[PDB]
């Protein structure tokens, strides 16, 4: 046995399975390939608590006409590509009504339903890892920290892609200030294969189809900016190369579908127009 | 402190419809501001001021 | 932290469950144990998770700043009789890594300031023990332009005052984030810039935002001027305690560059080794 | 101290009831909740004004004297072998403001001493460990004219000796003040003068009495003198202890000057910033 | 938990609405546009109890003899009116037996009633701001820290009034040895918009034609000198200026009215005469 | 899409103005055009938007054969649909 009293006040003095079927609003996506589909840190999205409430004024909840599924442009995979990435809620900034709340309102909250679809045959091989990254900060271009500017931090629903190798921004005169992640450091300066610490699911063309992540609302914050911070990093490597019968030059397109779910908006005001590239 | 992660937001005063006096009144008035806090308001980590100072 | 699950024994099996065989696709990892895959004694387990807990992993004081002070004479200006440094536990990796494991954090933190000073030069006669004042200066607090101004009034300003030779000083800080947690990364800005104004105006750091402003310390000897001058270092040690964590994060893999995730030099952490070699 | 209420949820409202419209001619502010002009969620308070309490306001050390002190020789008349500070908040801004916040007070303190001494030359020798003798003269009380005179045996004074070297040292107060609150304003004259009498009697200082008459320190080194000067400093820190203040003012806006209310400069102590600015 | 034991004897070595009438004695106000009234910190006024009683001879109550309201000179408010002050119970010094029992006895105590009066029609603009300071320290117009002498820091019903900038005496043979109130500083070097914290209420015109403060005995002792200490300071200050029809010129009377209540004195004595300005 | 509505007008003058605002809400409030063809205004000018239309004090008759206004022409005595306002 041993003693322990107290003797100060504060407290901080004290010692130390395959078919599936999502239906949102109006929308709905029906998989016959799936791998199941992964709850972000077992989380499910969820409205704010009174007990966790910060802003006083009456919250927003556009309930369908924002928590449905809207399909981003797709992107092409090759055996060339390094990967790509989006920023959420950046890729839904112009996306019907959800967008319209964003930038009306001061405070947003919404978790996501991320569905990636990669159809090929049962003659191509590749496997695509599909991570939510929470706070998904990545690594600029110059020699100037944290130097990338808004305009580019934000690109859309296009997202950006991934680089084999680190560039340098030398142009004084007119600096890029853009983006350069680098896939195996996985755009932030840790080994890509580590990456699935994050919630993560795997396309394997042999196997599944689709991958489906239910990322609930993270963050320090019970509610913050839309527009100033992105929640969630939506990024996608090949961890096995594309291939296709030995005929070359094989590229499938690899879709994105994303539902945000319990969209809540607060600090009504004019809308805010973002300055854009 | 002026914190761009930590900013409070923006008060603004417009006129709704207009002041309207009739004749023989002042034309031009004065509003008085006041600011306080609610009964929810709370601080911390006491720190010193920047508002007084001393010389020598 | 508690006990691991003792091994049971297993004999020679000949079914049609398969645990070894699954999909990693899911995303989950395969919960087995090496009973299902080979046959196993049983093991009463003796061993635990202590060390390995949150608290232990991070119940140690790292250093975290070296802070340089002077006490020569006002008119040397070369001497620098006041520091001012920014609290971060960024201008360290060791620290900084072990917390960059996780996204959020939660805790209090244990400040502990080791004083050692030294003589410059020999010809100038000695001195007497110093007083150093360690002035904690919250955001938007004056910041002290001379050594011997107002603002080390300290009326408001917590403040601690080493006699050199003491024990190394220490202090207790609760969870003072204006969030309800601590932001190890912030992907965003603090400014979004709006459509019509100049490039010169909204324009803000990636990842910067109030949630790390603390304020900063200022450190001075509290002395006056010996005929000689004394140069001074306070190295101060940071434990966080009650740690609270969130989000595991794959650990930097490579040097550090800036306050950001920002990577420059040594991208090739790994060596090489056969495919084939043992 | 306590906790804050909570924020109950509101909804729409159409009602002849209007909160937001009051007449602040009476006098008193309106105590309205966000809930009575938007509608509001529920919100389980967590927040606490544990901080903002009178005590936590003023549980700081805060330095109110440096006196200064020498052991060089009796011969030498520019060396002072002994100081004599008259006991006040009034020498330094921080504290004052902070105590003047409020009209009364009435608090135990906290006097902690950090003595701090060095070499004035090189050539003369070294020094041994010296004691401070730090005697407590209430007014009425025999005041020390040289170093060694008999006021020093403190028979009846409270006296502290204090090692260098030692950690700094401490005395408590209670609160000593013959009315039953500290006045931090007194609005009158320590004198009435009378008609008839010559405009050199009766002449009182503006805001000056007894009140805050508490007699003086005087501080010595008890060793005799060695062959070199020593210089040493005592800093003397006051913590309010068990404080109760009455009649809140508002804080001092412009630079002190003297012991009073007068100001003489920096009388714009704010900035210009467009009205239509953000 | 945390263990907690004191090692000394010492406790000190321990850790840490508008229609309105009012009587007093044989005097009477009415008033029917009044912005209700104010008891400055909730404190009625109250006579001394035995368990605070330092002097021991017995207290003169005079009652209704001195408890009753004296009107004093009024002043004029115009567009260049900075303000005024007073200071209680110095403004009383010379009105009946209150100032009477005030100069005969060595110790007196009073609360007050004071009703400040500004009728104007409904064509006039204007705000005052009527503050009760305790110990209404003023700040002096020469070099010398506290220099202010009695005759000018005790007007009497007077007052003085506020000035617009701080003006410096340099007459060195003939100190003017007064005070030097600035409207903005509150003549006390902090500025008047905070002067709120101290118990006020604001006549504005459109409004109200009258404010009423009642002030409770404010000190450090129970009982004190009238003669050396002032009590209360009453602070006038024009908020909004005074303005009219376009007409200009315009100035409309401000009036006293004090009710000393609850008074008590002790030590009777021959009669204080004060030295005159 | 369905909805109901809350109107509010607002039209504030002074004690020494005068004058009186009928504001009616009228179920399919259909408008009578200004040419010789029947029913033969518009989409454009039907659905004007926030701006809404002025009524009219006299009937006025569109002659042009090339390019017709095919606008509204409500007189307001009329109230716009040959019914006494
Ligand atoms: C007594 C005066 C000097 C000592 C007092 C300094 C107090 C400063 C404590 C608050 C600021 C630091 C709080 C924690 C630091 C970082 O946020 C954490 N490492 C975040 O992970
Ligand atoms: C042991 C000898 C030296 C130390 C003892 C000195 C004792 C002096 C304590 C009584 C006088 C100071 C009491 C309080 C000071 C001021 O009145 C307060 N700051 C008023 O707000």
């Amino acid at each position: 046995n041993y003693t322990t009293i107290n003797y100060y006040r504060d407290s901080a003095s004290n010692a130390a399975d395959r078919v599936m079927q999502l239906t949102l609003g109006n929308s709905t996506i029906t998989t016959q390939e799936a791998a199941n589909s992964v709850v972000a840190y077992g989380r499910w999205p969820e409205y704010i608590k009174d007990s966790e409430a910060n802003p006083v004024d009456q919250p927003t909840e556009p309930a369908v006409a924002a928590c449905r599924f809207y399909t981003l442009d797709t992107v092409t995979w090759r055996k060339e590509s390094r990967g790509w990435w989006w920023k959420l809620p950046d890729a839904l900034k112009d996306m019907g009504l959800f967008g319209q709340n964003m930038f009306y309102h001061y405070l947003g909250r919404a978790g996501y339903t991320v569905h990636v679809q990669c159809n090929a045959s049962k003659f191509h091989q590749g496997a695509l890892g599909v991570f939510a990254v929470p706070e998904m900060c990545l690594a600029g271009d110059s020699t100037t920290h944290m130097f990338t500017k808004y305009e580019n931090a934000n690109p859309g629903e296009k997202g950006g892609e991934f680089k084999g190798s680190f560039t340098l921004d030398t142009n004084a005169t007119n600096p890029a200030r853009n983006f350069c992640p680098v896939d195996y450091l996985f755009g932030s300066g840790v080994l890509a294969g580590n990456a699935f610490v994050y919630p993560h699911q795997i396309i394997n063309l042999r196997t599944n189809n689709c991958a489906t992540l239910v990322l609930p609302y993270v963050n320090s914050l019970s509610i913050d900016s839309m527009t100033k911070h992105n929640n969630w990093g939506i990024a996608i490597l090949p961890l096995a190369p594309l291939d296709f019968a030995t005929e070359s030059s094989t590229e499938i397109p690899i879709t994105l579908t994303i539902a945000p779910m319990c969209c809540e908006f607060n600090g009504l005001r004019n809308i805010t127009v973002p300055r854009t590239q | 402190i002026n914190d761009s992660f930590t900013e409070g937001g923006y008060i603004s005063m417009f006129y709704q419809t207009r002041v309207v006096v009739p004749l023989s009144t002042p034309r031009k008035m004065d509003i008085l501001g006041f600011v306080s806090a609610c009964n929810d308001f709370s601080v911390r980590l006491l720190r010193d001021t920047t508002h007084i100072s001393q010389e020598a | 932290a508690n006990n691991l699950p003792d091994t049971q024994s297993s004999g020679p099996a000949h079914s049609k469950e398969t645990p070894a065989l699954t999909a990693v696709e899911t995303g989950a990892t395969n919960p087995l144990v090496p009973s299902d895959t080979v046959q196993t004694r049983h093991v009463i387990q003796k061993r635990t998770r202590s060390e390995s807990t949150v608290e232990s992993f991070f119940a140690r004081g790292a250093c975290v700043a070296i802070i340089e002070v002077d006490n020569d004479a006002p008119t040397k200006r070369a001497s620098k009789l006041f520091s001012i440094w920014k609290i971060t536990y960024k201008d360290t990796v060791q620290l900084r890594r072990k917390l960059e494991f996780f996204t959020y954090s939660r805790f209090d933190m244990e400040l502990t300031f080791v004083v050692t000073s030294n003589y410059t030069d020999a010809n100038n006669g000695h001195a007497l023990n110093q007083v150093y004042q360690i002035m904690y200066i919250p955001p938007g607090a004056p910041i002290p332009g001379k050594w011997n101004d107002y603002t080390w009034q300290t009326s408001s300003n917590p403040s601690l005052f080493y006699t050199y030779g003491a024990p190394p000083a220490r202090i207790s800080v609760p969870y003072v984030g204006i969030a309800n947690a601590y932001s190890h990364f912030y992907d965003g800005f603090a400014k979004v810039p709006l459509a019509g104004q100049a490039s010169t105006e909204g324009d803000s750091l990636y990842g910067a935002a109030s949630l790390n402003d603390f304020g900063s310390l200022a450190v001075r000897v509290v002395n006056d001027h010996n005929p000689t001058k004394l140069t001074s270092k306070i190295r101060v040690y940071m434990k966080p305690k009650h740690v609270r964590v969130w989000c595991p994060r794959p650990p930097r893999a490579v040097p550090y560059y800036g306050p950001g995730v920002d990577y420059k030099d040594g991208l090739a952490p790994l060596p090489e080794k056969g495919l084939t070699t043992y």
